[PDB]
């Protein structure tokens, strides 16, 4: 199988998320 | 749109049931258009750069996706609108608190702002979260005005799992779509022949999201 992560949209894992 | 009853009677059970929920003519004629020139304003100032993958490996990301985009926080100068759009996003999202599943959604990402420029361009068939970053839901709004998809493609194609038929969502003026960013939800973005924009933001699930960052922080 292939690594689907190879795939998929970046998003930013390092500075903060926007908290709701 | 009131966002009580969106959410609570339209949103949850259309993705309760069926992992999908399209909401059309969303903010209207003049906010959607004007969103389209903050986009365009973006677009003609340089602002976009090829879109990226989780995971790099050998591939050149544009055989993956052919889009060009930027980040969006909704406070710059000139992308007021596009603020306007988050915040009427992450409004409904907040209506819906512990009624999408079984996730806590507790923030998301920055908007992505995203071209196919035409010329064939477009995104192999993927998932938007398929190894547990934190991403549950997948907001989109749509916003090209004269799109015959008939003609232009880029249509979203969606393959919701177990079901019988695919969802084809055209990327019509001022639609806002929703769905699952997991595996449930497999999609590709089929070629595009004229320039075509959409606004994407995803909503963190806080637990899956704080596993996820501390994979990231610990290597």
């Amino acid at each position: 199988e292939l690594d689907l992560e190879t795939l998929a949209p970046y998003i930013p894992m390092d500075g903060e998320d926007f908290q709701l | 749109l009131p966002a009580l009853k969106l959410a609570l009677e339209y949103i949850v059970p259309c993705m309760n049931k069926h992992g999908i929920c399209v909401v059309d003519d969303f903010l209207g004629k003049e906010t959607g258009q004007q969103i389209g020139d903050e986009v365009r304003a973006l677009h003609d100032t340089g602002k976009f750069t090829d879109g990226q993958l989780v995971s790099q490996k050998s591939d050149s990301s544009k055989d993956i996706r052919g889009d060009k985009i930027t980040w969006i926080e909704g406070k710059e100068p000139g992308c007021e609108t596009i603020g306007l759009l988050m915040s009427s996003m992450d409004d409904l999202i907040r209506h819906c608190n512990g009624k999408l599943g079984s996730y806590k959604i507790n923030g998301r990402t920055k908007a992505m702002v995203a071209c196919y420029p035409g010329n064939g361009t477009g995104y192999v068939r993927h998932v938007d979260n398929p190894n547990g970053d934190g991403r549950c839901v997948t907001c989109i709004y749509y916003l090209n005005k004269d799109w015959d998809a008939k003609v232009s493609g880029g249509i979203l194609r969606i393959f919701p799992e177990g079901k019988a038929q695919f969802a084809d969502i055209e990327p019509k003026f001022d639609r806002l779509l929703f769905f699952w960013s997991d595996r449930r939800n497999p999609h590709e973005v089929q070629p595009a022949y004229a320039t075509r924009y959409a606004i994407t933001v995803w909503y963190f699930d806080a637990d899956e999201r704080a596993r996820a960052k501390v994979k990231y922080l610990t290597g």
